[PDB]
């Protein structure tokens, strides 16, 4: 019933956000016939939204040193982070910066004609023992649109085959292999299938399964949820991160790079409260812990506003030419959605979802990696970059400025592995003459569907069931009211309602998809987060209040019991879904400690962990 | 020329500017001398002025060339006809200036 | 103490044969629904009729995605505060003078082609000391361009201008001259002789003729016009 | 893979033959002030190069030279309020293009771009255009 249209290339790259079109033309460069397949025009991405900047020990300001750069992401991570991808990370930024920069992106500049860096929360100098570090280099408050936009730019002097508004449907297996996707053409309406030996998975977040968030409506976790469907793992679903400043009300982000420039945190009665929380770090503290904070000012009485739901970010003792210089963005923002001027009166903010730090697990290569009997096993053909991927270089909780790094660091890095590793013009592999009729299949019942309950209504439930039984603080006898609730609206999906019949431009269809999508990323969410029997970065249970590692590293090893790896927590989530029931299935694997090279960049043991 | 495009529009501007001068030569100055630079400059200008509105509402390679062809046979005979005006009869300022006393 | 709003909507169906435009006519309760157009088009596709279809995502005026004409002008449908007078029917069309792909969702690839046209991108002399160190840039020479690099590519300016009406196939439209000229005046750039030569004929640069509809209607408060007017000067002074 | 110029070619190849219609513009789009004086400049620079090639015209095609024309009128003993009213149909136009056009030599140099700024320019030259206008057609 539906034309097929069948394509061949070296690589497949699903998504042109940041991650995305790194890969892209990263893999064109290198020779290879690369096509990239997009629900968006590539501007369109999250990543445009970006406002804070991309961290990068480039030594602007002052002295720095990327190991610094690396201690911090590690303890930002509360131990969850796989050590060797933070090494290549933190070590790869002053390069993947500078690339940036060479490209043409309009970064804010120094007296001396170097790029601008700023404070951001929770980075030090000299290995914690230092003080404030200002490595997170910025385009005003506007970063992620310069990278974006100098990306595409970049991106349009290579040969790479663009497939915009393409909205991919599952991966294309075989014996364990991926040999590439199916996508839906939105313009015409047919149906594609995109054969190469390597596909790049760079399809965001899905922020968009609670009800508030900063997230774009298009962060629908679409390429997490097509390795659900393929019966791989997903890896830390249920650390998401709650940015402390989003604009109450609309959710619109307010940059962290806000307290960078000098801004604080006020209560109903005039305390700047992170004095109390992070004696040290106060208002630059980690983001679950300021997160946390704020919400505990809030249930406790000391909420802003007429409801006492909120808090203030006050800006107006800055001077109005630096809140004009480093932050016009938000100065627009603030007034537009709120009708605050920044240099009179305070922004009103809360905490709000506003990126994930579990995904699609892989190594440091960029390679997507599935887990046998204790060992990791790399997917022949398959990667994953960008916020859709759990390297792990952000744990259990990432610090600011550190996803558009991710972003271009293992995007490159999914080309260079896949350049060393095959050569172009390789045999391109056969697939089965009906591979992803599936697919098909769902889609053409969705798109008929006459049940009883519409996709917004389906959409809602979900969204408050998350943002009820997920949030900062969590509790089993909540999670588990959820993860019942949760459950039950998943197979409540069979009874769904579509209006649009049609199928050129039928975004009742692509969101009812983006739904299937997002349940399939709740459900391992809150699942995850009830068997999680610990508190760790931005996972906080109120019944289980402490950190769970190996030992019990408050106090000193020497002849200490070590846990078994049953009975502790230091160890990743997987999760898989059983895609017709719901049924969510649980494994864990352990935590990368080891660097790249120990003489070069010594491995961080676990320690308190404290701003 | 390898500037063709930017000079006529350098050019546009500097008949503009000459043609506001004349005004007040053809005021102050009223002769023969401002009548033939009246002639020549409110010819070229109607031209290049009436060209820009055939570039941007005429389309299609034949009405393009008909329009364009029209307009310069227009011109030719505009500015050949102030010439005669300006040789044979009063001329454009005395023209003006009777106009104005009835 | 309900208050309900009228929209009139421009509604076109390509999988229906013979289907022909219409205006359809929605009612709101603005009690029950956000500050915002866009706001109000998604409450309708939510509770109304699923069918309409329009194209959005960061809801916070920076991706470019909802560019549309409400109440007769080019604007964001998420940045564009909805008209509170209950005596008023707001009328919503799409993009002006566009091929029309489904109700609200224009076809925008010769736009994103023309700005293809112009490489859109630093460009050195010598590029073989790509990545190896920063380019140095003056914080002056980076003010100039403050203004300029803020464009979110919504062409929200180039449909609003009627010279691009007539002549969008050969005239590159606001949106895209401005980037040119951003490029132009990057002082780390190094063809900037070459971008201005590339606007040496009737219609790339010169199908402008200072209407200011561009100006009026970015919804990122950007000049356009003004970026034009900078490049046609660049135009009659630069020496080959 | 498709180079720029090879995207144009498709995207008018595919939409000329399409059943896809075009979206409403004139229309539909709300007006202003400095449109419709951009408009006007442009109807009164057509209107006056048309009365030129008319009045050039009638110099090499009429039997009679011009003072006997203007004989003819004042022998008309027409009202002063309609010579008045004749006076200011003709010279207004100029008098707009005339203002309005030192407008756009003063936005050529790059000055007056601000939006406020072309506003003001505007009403300034319809304040002097009428001024010019009624201060000539009086003489
Ligand atoms: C929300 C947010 C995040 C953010 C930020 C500000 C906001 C409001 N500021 C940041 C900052 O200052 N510094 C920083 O380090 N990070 C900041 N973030 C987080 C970060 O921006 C994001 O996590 C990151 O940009 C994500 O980038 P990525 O390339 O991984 O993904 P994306 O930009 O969201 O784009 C997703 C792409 O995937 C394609 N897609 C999705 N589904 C499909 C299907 N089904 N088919 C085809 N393509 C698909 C989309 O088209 C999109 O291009
Ligand atoms: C549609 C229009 C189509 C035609 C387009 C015309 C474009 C060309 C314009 C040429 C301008 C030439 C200016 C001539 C200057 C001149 O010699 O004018 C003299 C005239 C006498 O004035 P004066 O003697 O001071 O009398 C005062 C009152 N008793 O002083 C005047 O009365 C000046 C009157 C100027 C009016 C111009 C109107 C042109 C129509
Ligand atoms: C006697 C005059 C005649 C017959 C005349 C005729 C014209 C015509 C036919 C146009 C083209 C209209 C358009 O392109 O929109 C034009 C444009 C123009 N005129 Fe005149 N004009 C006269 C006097 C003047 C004066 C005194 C000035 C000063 C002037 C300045 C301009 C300018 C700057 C333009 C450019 C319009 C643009 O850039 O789009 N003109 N004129
Ligand atoms: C012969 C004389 C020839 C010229 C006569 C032209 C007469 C027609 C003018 C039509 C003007 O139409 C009207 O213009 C005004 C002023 O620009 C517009 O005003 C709008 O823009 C201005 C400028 O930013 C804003 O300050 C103002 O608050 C807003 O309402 C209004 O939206 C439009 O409805
Ligand atoms: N200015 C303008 C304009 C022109 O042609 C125009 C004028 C002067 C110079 C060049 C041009 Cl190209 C037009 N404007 C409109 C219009 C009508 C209704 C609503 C909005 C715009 C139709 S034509
Ligand atoms: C000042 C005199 C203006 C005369 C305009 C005449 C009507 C033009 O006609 C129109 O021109 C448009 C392009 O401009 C085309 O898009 C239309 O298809 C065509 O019908
Ligand atoms: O999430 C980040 O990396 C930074 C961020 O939102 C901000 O600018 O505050
Ligand atoms: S200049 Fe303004 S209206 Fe035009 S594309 Fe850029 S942001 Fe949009
Ligand atoms: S509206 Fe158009 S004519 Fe020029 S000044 Fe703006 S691009
Ligand atoms: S939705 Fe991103 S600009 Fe309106
Ligand atoms: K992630």
């Amino acid at each position: 019933q539906y034309p097929v249209v069948d394509h061949e290339f070296d690589a497949v790259v699903v998504g042109a956000g940041g991650a995305g079109l790194r890969a892209a033309f990263g893999l064109s460069e290198a020779g290879f016939n690369t096509a990239c397949v997009t629900k968006l025009f590539p501007t369109r991405s999250h990543t445009v939204a970006a406002q804070g900047g991309i961290n990068a020990a480039l030594g602007n300001m002052e002295d720095d040193n990327w190991r610094w750069h690396f201690y911090d992401t590690v303890k930002g991570s509360d131990w969850l982070g796989d050590q060797d991808a933070i090494h290549y990370m933190t070590e790869q930024a002053p390069a993947a910066v500078i690339e940036l920069e060479n490209y043409g992106m309009p970064f804010s500049r120094t007296e001396e004609g170097k790029i601008y860096q700023r404070a951001f929360g929770g980075q030090s100098l000299q290995f914690g023992k230092g003080g404030q570090a200002h490595r997170c280099c910025c385009v005003a408050d506007r970063t992620g649109h310069s990278l974006l936009h100098t990306l595409y730019g970049r991106s349009l002097r290579y040969d790479t085959s663009y497939f915009v508004e393409y909205f991919a449907l599952d991966l294309l297996m075989e014996n364990g292999e991926c040999r590439g996707v199916i996508a839906l053409c939105i313009e015409d309406g047919t149906i594609h299938r995109f054969r190469a030996k390597n596909t790049v998975i760079a399809t965001g977040g899905y922020g968009r399964t609670y009800f508030s968030c900063t997230s774009a409506h298009t962060s629908t976790g679409d390429g997490t949820a097509m390795v659900t469907r393929a019966g791989l793992p997903c890896q830390d679903l249920e650390f998401v991160q709650f940015h402390p400043t989003g604009i109450y009300g609309a959710g619109c982000l307010i940059t962290e790079g806000c307290r960078g420039e000098g801004g604080i945190l006020i209560n109903s009665q005039g305390e700047r409260f992170m004095e109390r929380y992070a004696p040290v770090a106060k208002d630059l503290a980690s983001r679950d812990v300021v997160s946390r904070s704020m919400t505990i000012e809030i249930r406790e009485g000391r909420g802003c506003g007429p409801e006492k739901d909120h808090v203030y970010l006050q800006l107006h003792h800055l001077p109005p030419q630096q809140l004009a210089t480093r932050l016009p963005g938000i100065s627009e923002t603030a007034m537009i959605f709120a009708g605050v001027d920044v240099t009179k009166e305070p922004i009103p903010v809360l905490p709000t979802v506003h990126y994930n730090m579990g995904g699609i697990p892989t190594n440091y290569k960029g390679q997507v990696i599935t887990h046998v009997n204790g060992e990791d096993k790399v997917v022949p053909g398959l990667y994953a970059c960008g916020e859709a991927a759990s390297a792990s270089v952000h744990g259990a909780n990432r610090l600011g400025a550190n996803s558009l790094l991710d972003l271009v660091v293992f995007g490159r890095a999914c080309a260079l592995t896949i350049a060393e590793t095959c050569k172009p013009g390789e045999p391109v592999p056969s697939i089965k003459p009906n591979a992803g009729e599936e697919s098909v299949a769902n889609l053409d019942k969705l798109r008929f569907a006459d049940g009883t309950i519409r996709t917004s209504e389906a959409r809602l439930n979900m969204q408050k069931t998350m943002q009820s039984h997920a949030a900062v603080f969590r509790t089993g006898s909540i999670l588990q009211e959820g993860c019942e609730k949760l459950s039950q609206i998943y197979r409540d999906l069979a009874h769904l309602k579509t209006f649009d019949r049609g199928i050129v431009w039928n975004t009742d269809l692509v969101e009812t998809l983006e739904l299937q999508n997002l349940m399939l990323c709740a459900l391992q969410t809150i699942y995850g987060a009830e068997a999680r029997k610990e508190s760790r970065g931005a996972h906080a249970r109120e019944d289980y209040k402490l950190r769970i590692d190996e030992f019990d590293y408050s106090k000193p090893l020497q002849g200490q019991q070590k846990r078994p790896f049953e009975e502790h927590w230091r160890k990743h989530t997987l999760s898989y879904v059983d895609v017709k029931s719901g049924k969510v299935t649980l494994k864990y694997r352990p935590v990368i400690d080891r660097t790249l090279n120990e003489e070069d960049c010594s491995s961080v043991p676990p320690a308190i962990r404290s701003y | 020329s390898s500037k063709a495009a930017s000079l006529h529009w350098t050019s546009e501007r500097a008949v503009s500017a000459l043609l506001l001068g004349l005004l007040p030569a053809a005021y102050l100055y009223p002769g023969p001398a401002v009548d033939y630079s009246l002639a020549a400059a409110l010819t070229l200008h109607g031209h290049w002025g009436l060209g820009q509105v055939i570039t941007d509402y005429v389309h299609g390679d034949t009405p393009i060339k008909v329009a364009n062809t029209g307009l310069y046979v227009l011109s030719a005979i505009t500015f050949t006809g102030l010439c005669y005006f300006n040789y044979y009869d009063v001329g454009i300022c005395k023209a003006v200036a009777m106009l104005w006393s009835i | 103490t309900s208050r309900i709003k009228k929209f009139s909507i421009y509604r076109w169906d390509p999988d229906k044969p013979g289907d022909k435009p219409r205006m359809q006519t929605y009612e709101v309760d603005l009690n029950k629904c956000g500050p915002m157009v866009l706001d109000a088009l998604i409450k309708i596709k939510n509770e109304l009729d699923s069918t309409l279809t329009f194209r959005r995502s960061c809801r916070e005026g920076i991706c470019g995605s909802c560019a549309m004409n409400i109440a007769g002008g080019n604007t964001l449908a998420c940045t564009k505060k909805i008209d509170p007078d209950l005596s008023k029917t707001t009328k919503i069309y799409p993009l002006p003078h566009m091929y029309v792909v489904k109700d609200l969702v224009p076809d925008l690839s010769n736009f994103y082609a023309q700005y293809k046209s112009i490489e859109p991108y630093l460009k050195k002399k010598d590029e073989s000391k790509q990545g190896k160190e920063q380019y140095l840039q003056s914080i002056e020479d980076r003010q100039k361009l403050d203004g300029l690099y803020e464009c979110i590519l919504c062409a929200c300016c180039s449909t609003s201008c009627p010279s691009y009406w007539w002549n969008g196939d050969k005239y590159l439209g606001p949106a895209v001259l401005m980037q040119a000229y951003r490029w132009m005046i990057d002082s780390r750039d190094d063809y900037t002789e070459e971008r201005l030569a590339q606007l040496q004929d009737p219609f790339s640069l010169y199908r402008c003729h200072t209407i200011m509809n561009c100006t009026r209607t970015c919804p990122k408060g950007l000049n356009p016009g003004k970026a034009i007017a900078e490049i046609k000067k660049m135009m009659a002074t630069y020496k080959e | 893979a498709t180079t720029a110029k090879e995207e144009m070619a498709r995207f008018w190849e595919k939409n000329t033959k399409s059943s896809r219609p075009l979206s409403p513009h004139i229309s539909i789009y709300k007006w202003s002030l400095p449109m419709a004086m951009s408009i006007t400049h442009r109807g009164t620079g057509v209107a006056l190069s048309l009365g030129v090639s008319l009045f050039s015209l009638a110099a090499l095609l009429l039997p009679e030279q011009f003072p006997h024309y203007v004989a003819v009128v004042k022998s008309l003993s027409l009202s002063p309020a309609l010579i008045y009213s004749a006076k200011f149909a003709l010279v207004f136009p100029l008098s707009y293009h005339t203002w309005n056009g030192i407008r756009h030599l003063v936005w050529d140099m790059g000055k007056g771009f601000k939006l406020s700024q072309v506003e003001q320019s505007g009403v300034v030259v319809l304040i002097l255009t009428l001024l010019s206008s009624a201060a000539i057609a009086a003489m």
